[PDB]
């Protein structure tokens, strides 16, 4: 939160963990098969609604 | 008159614009395509239907929130299609099949619908009411299609006579009829000469000339802007296509200019070839 | 049938195959940008079109360096 | 404190080791499985019919929306504007005016149901219990015009009922 | 007239065999998804309606668009809608989807799914409870029951 | 002031100014400020030049490991000549620690590309280019992510207003999707709430 | 003052980025409209490239210049791509009218848009 001194916050931002763990897709999955890249999305778990910020 | 009919501001998607349009048909091509110019204006439009609501569902959200609204008619009652036209600014009427059905003929649709409607919009006070005609419409032979349209040329000529009398020509486009039937060939060929107007420059003069006042008590008929043999037409159309009783007979039939009456250009619209549009709607060819 | 000549004479005709210059109105020192009001858009239109023609790739500085169609025919029989 | 997995080492005795091979050449936890599954076969399964028996809440559902007023009353309504001042999609839209009377009172007072999130906050925020959110959740509404609440519309379904929201609030009326 | 009587009860039996089993596509965007698997739960049921939830988009009778549309969905949303057999039905749920809803006052939101694909069904709600949109599928299929496309067949 | 307010911890405050301190004096090349607030968490205020160097000390040295990386949106501030701030925010896991880095900068002249040392500032420097136009030089690969693709304006500045200016409609003249001006059905209402008198007397600020 | 630009020293090198991302967007064109299945004459797209080029011509600050140039080689990649559908490439044409004029009079009948 950045908050002038008032009653609307001049700025919220949200750190996501789901933008976090999104964001590591390539070096988690150079080495497997699609399938596997489905299981990834899983074991990781993602809502996308969160991911988006 | 009141307000609420007066534009208001920019125009698209709910900004108050003028006409308040009835119309008798829409769920067909043309006045679907009207439908839609009239949504872009930001116009609202009553419209009724007969059929299952699933096509008047199909073309619902053309409008923005609850402009467009949805009543029933019916091709024998005065009372249904009073209640429809009690209060409109404008109306349209397009309608008719080009096959006799069972219960309708020609005659009577193109007869005894526009008659009725007529009745009770001058008993109603509508203005700018716009009849479509098929061009070249006569009392001479060769269909009763076209001469059923004669006499109802004749009947909304005579009674309210300042009626926008609109003809444009046999018209083509991503629904076209005549096109549809030479990709559902087969093979015939004969000779005829020909103009092919497309589709978005008729609707966008109707919906011009329903939208401009002084321009009114004119027949208007619209002109493709080639205007050579079908069977040229029919090369032209295997070509771009990549491949090698009444409707063969009335597009042999009749197709002409009548200097008598004013067309496009006292509209300023430009007018789209056959050659650009008919290159981007034939699609469904091999591969 | 590599000369200097023959590929004057097809540059002169895709020259004419050009369509916003008006007319060719060729010379040894026409510079097309300025005498013929043309525009260095157009200039790099001409250009790479020259090398969609008949071969050789023409870079940036090269592409800069002509500015003038005797130039251009010069340049591909310097590097042709 | 940390209470960690995966810390072993397949055990290599006789018996176990040919115990994994068994499992591995016998197909065995799988059938486990398969004896696990047909235990939730043989119970009777929770299902609640709907159209008839319907699912169980709460006094303090938010649904419908609906209006209150006085014992033998007129509105509830003062429009005192909390209600649109608090609510977070604006859906609210009140227009006041007094009447011939003197108290003050409305003319417009419409709910967007599109943009209407259900929060709560404009009954929290009501100070006299103007608007309440209503007991039924059942809208299914087929064209877009009609979600488009007016006060009339809100007067009459607080006219449809009073007596569940009155039960409702007169149980709750403790804890807010 | 027992030809008319053919045709209506030949109607009342193509349009109970339409709307007896009805199997949708959950496209599902947001929450609202998360509302719909639950009314996929053991609790509130959908065998018992012929309801069978499958991804398949090439056999969809009704679409549940639910969720949230955006203009980076709407096109490959419209795509979805396309490769759809002809008798098809929309039902938008959710506040979000039939209105623009709590995100309307911004962009890249459609300003509710009407401006994408027609709607028969709408069901509001944050989350629309699970029961509430088991109503709304129940009110679909009575509109499924009063159609009468073989009454202006024959009548056409 | 003791039930239901807050207590703190001046130790944490005095460890945190020590730190800071030291921090401050020891890379003083881009250190302008180092600020304390009242409930511990530090904050160093930094020059646009030292992103790699200062990121590269506060990543190591044994004193300070900080290798955890989070948000870094640049809080669009006018009446300023700098207008964007470059927040990194950094956690220790070996010590239990909260910095933020908020380095300053313009609209147009970039900071230097802090991904060369953190692996997890792509797709965070992606979203600020995105949502902003921060340039970042040296950069693997750039694209809009988080936007429509042929939509641009740089949405979350101030400039760019609530509403989009473009909205979109199906439409069958042209079967297919497009972009109209922004026609609303509402006017997005506007309270001036902000309110006079004064409310926190301490973070008065000089009048003119 | 210290700046510190992009790319750029003089326009020299901003004319000749600009002069090949020009001829990046004319080897561009005709694969991505044969690509899409469009609809629209290969003469009439190029020259709406050219007028969105001739559009921007009135400036000379050369850190714009790097921006912009930077800004046209993000959507030639994306639109080298299949990244982008259909609707985003006839959504940089206007062929749904927007019909507005700049006349006085056909301004004052339409109201209120000075
Ligand atoms: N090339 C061309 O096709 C040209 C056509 N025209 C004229 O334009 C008009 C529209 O053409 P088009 O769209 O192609 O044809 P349509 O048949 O599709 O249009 C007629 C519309 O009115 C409805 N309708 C017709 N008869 C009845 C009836 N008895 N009771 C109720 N509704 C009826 C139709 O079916 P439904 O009832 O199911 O809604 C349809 O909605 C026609 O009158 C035609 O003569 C003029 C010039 C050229
Ligand atoms: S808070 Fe209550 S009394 Fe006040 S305006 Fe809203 S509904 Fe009416
Ligand atoms: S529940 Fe929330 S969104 Fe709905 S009217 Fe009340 S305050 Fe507004
Ligand atoms: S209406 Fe509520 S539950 Fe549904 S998608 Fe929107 S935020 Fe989620």
């Amino acid at each position: 939160l950045v908050s002038d001194g008032s009653s609307r916050p001049y700025r919220c931002k949200i750190k996501a963990p789901g933008f976090a763990h999104l964001a590591g897709l390539d070096k988690m999955s150079k080495g497997h098969m699609l399938a596997d890249v489905v299981a990834i999305i899983g074991t990781q778990d993602i809502v996308f609604g969160e991911v988006d910020r | 008159l009141h307000h609420a009919v007066i534009p208001h501001g920019k125009g698209g998607r709910s900004s108050v614009s003028g006409i308040v349009a009835t119309v008798f048909g829409a769920t067909g091509f043309l006045g679907r395509y009207l439908v839609n110019h009239l949504g872009r204006m930001g116009s609202q439009v009553i419209v009724p239907y007969r059929c299952e609501p699933y096509d008047t569902m199909h073309l619902r959200p053309m409008g923005d929130l609850g402009q467009i609204i949805f009543m029933d008619w019916n091709g024998r009652d005065k009372d249904s299609i009073r209640r429809a036209v009690e209060h409109s600014n404008v109306v349209i009427n397009l309608v008719g099949r080009e096959w006799e059905t069972k219960n309708f003929d020609f005659e009577d649709v193109f007869v005894k619908i526009p008659q009725a409607i007529a009745q009770v919009s001058k008993e109603a006070g509508v203005e700018k009411f716009i009849h479509i005609s098929h061009l070249n419409a006569d009392i001479k032979s060769s269909s009763k299609y076209l001469r059923n349209k004669a006499v109802g040329e004749k009947e909304v000529r005579e009674t309210f006579p300042e009626a926008t009398i609109i003809k444009p020509a046999d018209i083509f486009g991503r629904e076209d009829r005549f096109l549809n039937y030479f990709a559902n060939i087969r093979s015939l060929g004969k000779k005829t000469v020909k103009q092919p107007v497309y589709i978005v420059d008729v609707t966008k003069g109707i919906i011009n000339a329903i939208k401009d006042p002084d321009a009114r008590g004119k027949t208007f008929a619209f002109v493709g802007p080639n205007r050579y043999l079908l069977f040229d037409l029919v090369q032209y159309v295997f070509a771009v296509a990549h491949r090698p009783r009444d409707k063969v007979e009335r597009i042999h039939t009749t197709d002409r200019t009548l200097p008598h009456l004013p067309g496009l250009e006292d509209l300023g619209v430009q007018a789209t070839p056959l050659e650009l549009k008919a290159i981007e709607v034939l699609r469904r060819h091999r591969t | 049938p590599l000369t200097l000549e023959g590929i004057k004479d097809r540059v002169l005709y895709v020259l004419k195959l050009y369509d916003k210059i008006d007319p060719e109105k060729l010379s040894v020192n026409s510079h097309f940008m300025k005498d013929l009001g043309l525009d260095s858009l157009d200039q790099v239109e001409i250009i790479m079109a020259m090398e969609d023609e008949f071969g050789f790739e023409i870079p940036d500085i090269d592409a800069e360096k002509l500015m003038c169609p005797q130039e251009i025919v010069d340049y591909i029989a310097d590097k042709k | 404190t940390y209470k960690y997995v995966n810390l072993r080492e397949p055990s290599m005795d006789m018996k176990s080791v040919t115990d994994r091979a068994a499992q591995t050449l016998l197909w065995t936890e799988l059938i486990r499985g398969l004896g696990m599954t047909l235990s939730y076969l043989f119970r009777e399964p929770a299902t609640i019919n709907y159209p008839f028996e319907k699912g169980p809440l709460s006094p303090r559902f938010r649904g419908e929306h609906a209006l209150r007023r006085y014992p033998s009353g007129e509105e509830r309504c003062i429009a005192c504007k909390l209600c649109e001042a608090v609510c977070p999609a604006q859906a609210i839209t009140i227009e006041a005016e007094p009447r011939a009377d003197g108290s003050r009172r409305t003319t417009r007072y419409d709910i967007d149901m599109t943009k209407c999130i259900y929060c709560g906050f404009c009954q929290e925020a009501c100070p006299v219990d103007a608007i309440v959110e209503g007991p039924n959740f059942e809208f299914s509404t087929e064209t877009h015009e009609e979600l488009l609440y007016n006060k009339e519309k809100l007067l009459n379904n607080g006219d449809k009922w009073e007596a569940e929201i009155a039960a409702n609030i007169q149980a709750d009326y403790l804890y807010r | 007239s027992r030809g008319e009587y053919v045709v209506a009860k030949l109607d009342d039996l193509i349009n109970w065999a339409r709307r007896s089993s009805l199997w949708p596509m959950t496209f599902g965007l947001a929450c609202c998804a998360v509302e719909m698997m639950h009314m996929a739960a053991p609790r509130y049921d959908m065998d018992r309606f012929g309801v069978v939830f499958r991804a398949s988009p090439r056999q969809s009778d009704v679409m549940i668009v639910a969720g949230t549309l955006t203009n980076k969905m709407a096109p490959a949303l419209r795509k979805v809608y396309d490769q759809m057999p002809e008798p098809r039905y929309v039902v938008s749920m959710g506040s979000c989807a039939n209105g623009g809803g709590y995100y309307h006052y911004s962009y890249s939101v459609v300003r509710g799914c009407d401006r994408i694909v027609p709607v028969d069904i709408y069901v509001p709600g944050c989350p629309p409870t699970a029961e509430a949109l088991l109503y709304g599928i129940l009110q679909l299929q009575k509109k499924i029951k009063r159609e009468k496309r073989l009454r202006i067949w024959y009548r056409r | 002031t003791r039930p239901t307010v807050r207590p703190r911890n001046d130790v944490a405050h005095k460890q945190l100014s020590a730190f800071g301190e030291y921090v401050a004096e020891i890379l003083p090349k881009y250190v302008q400020q180092v600020q304390v607030s009242c409930f511990s968490e530090l904050e160093i205020c930094i020059h646009p030049d030292g992103v790699i160097p200062v990121l590269t000390f506060l990543r190591d040295h044994s004193n300070a490991q900080f290798k955890s990386l989070a948000d870094l949106t640049a809080v669009d501030i006018p009446t300023r000549q700098n207008r964007f701030e470059i927040v990194y925010n950094l956690l220790s896991l070996r010590f239990n620690s909260r910095i933020r880095v908020k380095t300053y900068t313009d609209e147009l002249t970039p900071v230097e590309s802090s991904v060369s040392v953190y692996k997890a500032a792509n797709w965070y420097e992606r979203e600020i280019w995105d949502m902003f136009g921060v340039f970042f030089a040296n950069h693997p690969d750039l694209r809009r992510i988080l936007t429509d693709y042929g939509f641009e304006g740089h949405p979350f500045r101030k400039d760019f207003p609530l509403s989009g200016y473009v909205e979109l409609r199906y439409d069958d003249e042209v079967k297919r999707v497009v972009a109209e001006p922004v026609e609303l059905a509402q006017e997005f209402r506007k309270f001036d709430l902000n309110s006079p008198w004064e409310a926190f007397p301490a973070y008065r600020q000089p009048p003119e | 003052t210290s700046v510190k630009p992009i790319f750029s020293r003089d326009m020299n090198e901003a004319k000749r980025r600009v002069r090949e991302l020009y001829r990046a967007w004319y080897r561009e064109v005709p694969n991505t409209v044969h690509l899409f299945q469009l609809d629209i004459s290969v003469k009439q797209g190029r020259d709406k490239v050219r007028e969105m080029f001739k559009k921007n011509a009135h400036v000379t600050d050369p850190r714009v210049v790097d921006l912009l140039v930077i800004k046209g080689k993000m959507e030639l990649e994306e639109t080298i791509n299949v990244w982008k559908q259909r609707t985003h490439v006839m959504r940089f044409f206007h062929e749904t009218e927007a019909p507005r004029p700049k006349d006085f009079l056909s301004k004052f009948y339409v109201g209120h848009d000075p």
